[PDB]
């Protein structure tokens, strides 16, 4: 189908799972 | 000079400050490593610029002779301000548009100025900056999506654009983004494209969701990798033997194109742009390490790299536009080796790039007739180093041919575009800066639902306003961008330090600031430079400025896929409805100076 997506389907996998993480830390540091 | 009618009883008065120390902690972010503040600093003032319209600048001013406008700059007047610069945000410990609140409280245009500057500057970077993914996911493969033409519709050769022109350009005006032909006509909306300049604006709000804290762990890394890739391309620059062609045209000392008024202008404004200025998050930066810190050295340590680097990486380009340059200067020549005996036919072991022309002689010789049917194509280095581009076609349009130049050109392919990512991503942080110390200083808004709720009111903010450059025509909106916005206000904005230090603030009450923080007053060039010189140039370049105002009429290229004489640009002028809105992208930011003080001056009376 496309090469250029295949790539981009797993950069935008990393990028949802970074910001929960800190948002754990910040509601553990509360 | 001025009164200053409550000019202090806001700072803290030189004995305090010590107390403030061991509580600074509970209520603001800290440097939590003297390593982690150093990667701060470089990483926002490199790249961009220094990477393709300084080295063009280079070869538009004499190329051995363009260092001497340009290297005096930094050390008249980049020393000087970035010294200012980390001696006020330790001293008042407090954000940029507080401290013009804290002197004379009729100003404060000036801490949104520096923020109506740094949003978009750091929104139209993002757009380039998605382009850098877009051709990273078109790299990994075997035969490289530039490299080759598409066919026509008849299973046999390439279609007219790829045939008038490189593969590599093609795929820029249909693959890259569909283009417009004219500002004035937006075509399709490039939804794909689109998508790449959504998650490019996510990468960012994952790094500085909590500010200095999360960046702060995100800087050990992005901060080192665009310095040691380009250390392995300069020997990939002397691997394919391309390289003392270009560098030898870096070295071309043109003392006639050094009296020029813009020889002066254009190496002032590159300067002022090398270096990451009038923004306002170093005011914080130097606001969370400690109060007795040395910033006299780190001011010569960091301004001396960033300016010593940026030629190194000049010395890189030129080697590779001296290889793609080397090449191209015998294909025709090899076409022509072909022509010779295509006609006049001698046999292939003797001919080369050689007696060939004298041979030619014989061929005329021997006959005529068919010598005046045989066309060759004459071509020279120097006729393949004049070509140029600035902007942005050196990466994408010139880089990736030398690419596919290579015999693991695909790989490459991938190395060269996440170190461009990370340069930008690193630049971009104090712009991310510069709109959210002003945006403390406000608090007008709740101040309930902290920065992280805060942190996700900004990138989702200034996401709405890059749709427009997915368009066909928005490529010319960008043109406009890098020409305007942040050439002529990035000047008096910082002109207006000059003149609070002095007859506001007092030169001799921050003398007595310097034997605090350091102790005993610096070398005395120092101190001439605060009291006139600074003053001096920076009203020079500006009066440049209306040199160059006016004196060159206002035109931008356009693409024209149907070109009369196709592989060429065009250059036309905007329609008059363009005009209302090029005085709005660069004046809005300096009309804020007076601005608020005629509003402040008929809410006081």
């Amino acid at each position: 189908v496309s090469i250029w997506l295949i790539v981009f389907g797993v950069v935008m996998g990393v990028i949802v799972v970074g910001i929960v993480i800190l948002i754990f830390t910040g509601i553990r540091d509360r | 000079v001025l009164p200053n009618p409550g000019l202090d009883a806001r700072i803290p008065s030189l004995a305090e400050l010590e107390t403030i120390e061991q509580e600074e902690a509970s209520s603001r972010p800290k440097w939590d490593n003297k390593a982690q503040y150093m990667l701060t600093c470089l990483g926002f003032c490199v790249g961009l610029g220094n990477v393709w319209r300084f080295p063009y600048l280079c070869q538009s001013h004499g190329g051995g002779a363009f260092m001497i406008p340009f290297l005096i700059l930094l050390v008249l007047e980049g020393i000087p301000l970035l010294y200012l610069e980390f001696a006020i945000g330790q001293r008042l410990r407090r954000g940029s548009l507080g401290v013009w609140s804290s002197i004379h409280p009729a100003l404060k245009g000036l801490g949104l100025a520096s923020m109506l500057t740094s949003f978009m500057v750091g929104l139209y970077y993002n757009t380039i900056i998605s382009w850098i993914m877009w051709y990273l996911f078109n790299s990994f493969q075997e035969p490289l999506p530039w490299s080759d033409c598409p066919l026509n519709e008849n299973q046999t050769g390439y279609v007219d654009e790829c045939a008038r022109s490189s593969p590599v350009d093609y795929f820029w005006y249909r693959e890259t983004l569909n283009i417009s032909t004219s500002i004035s006509d937006s075509g399709s909306i490039q939804w794909w494209m689109l998508l790449c300049l959504a998650c490019a604006w996510s990468v960012l709000y994952m790094c500085t969701i909590r500010g200095i804290e999360t960046t702060g762990k995100a800087v050990y890394i992005t901060s080192t990798l665009p310095y040691v890739v380009l250390t392995i391309f300069l020997i990939r620059g002397l691997t394919l033997k391309g390289a003392t062609n270009g560098i030898v045209f870096l070295f071309t000392p043109n003392v006639t194109e050094l009296a020029q008024p813009d020889t002066w202008l254009d190496a002032g404004a590159q300067v002022f742009f090398s270096f990451s200025l009038a923004f306002g998050g170093l005011i914080s930066f130097s606001s969370y390490n400690s109060v007795h810190n040395n910033c006299e050295k780190d001011s010569v340590i960091v301004s001396i790299i960033n300016g010593f680097t940026s030629v190194y990486v000049a010395i890189v380009v030129y080697s590779v536009i001296g290889f793609r340059a080397t090449q191209r200067y015998d294909d025709c020549f090899s076409t022509n080796i072909l022509t010779l005996i295509n006609g006049f036919d001698l046999p292939e072991g003797n001919v080369t790039q050689e007696n060939f022309v004298d041979m030619q002689q014989r061929c005329n010789a021997s006959d005529p007739a068919a010598y005046a049917q045989l066309v060759f194509q004459t071509c020279d280095i120097n006729a393949f180093l004049s070509e140029a581009v600035e902007g942005t076609g050196l990466a994408f349009i010139v880089f990736t041919e030398a690419i596919t130049k290579m015999p693991l050109s695909p790989l490459w392919s991938v190395l060269f575009f996440i170190m461009l990512f990370c340069l930008g991503l690193s630049s971009m942080f104090g712009n991310m800066e510069g709109v959210v110390v002003p945006l403390q200083d406000l608090r007008v808004i709740p101040p309930k639902w902290p920065k992280e709720v805060l942190t996700g009111l900004i990138c989702l903010g200034t996401f709405l306003i890059g749709f427009i450059f997915t368009l066909n025509s928005g490529q010319y909106w960008l043109s406009l961008l890098d020409s305007y916005a942040g050439s002529i206000p990035l000047l008096i904005i910082a002109f207006c330090e000059m003149f609070s230090v002095v007859y506001v603030y007092g030169v001799d009450r921050f003398n007595k600031d310097i034997e605090f923080m350091i102790g005993h007053k610096p070398n005395i060039f120092w101190q001439v430079t605060w009291r006139v010189v600074s003053p001096l140039l920076m009203l020079i370049i500006f009066l440049f400025f209306f040199v160059v105002e006016v004196s060159q009429e206002l035109t931008y290229s356009i693409w024209d896929p149907g070109y009369e004489e196709f592989p060429k640009s065009q250059k036309i002028s905007y329609p008059n409805w363009v005009y209302v809105v090029v005085v709005i992208v660069a004046g809005v930011p300096s009309l804020t100076i007076p601005g608020y003080a005629i509003y402040k001056l008929i809410r006081n009376h």
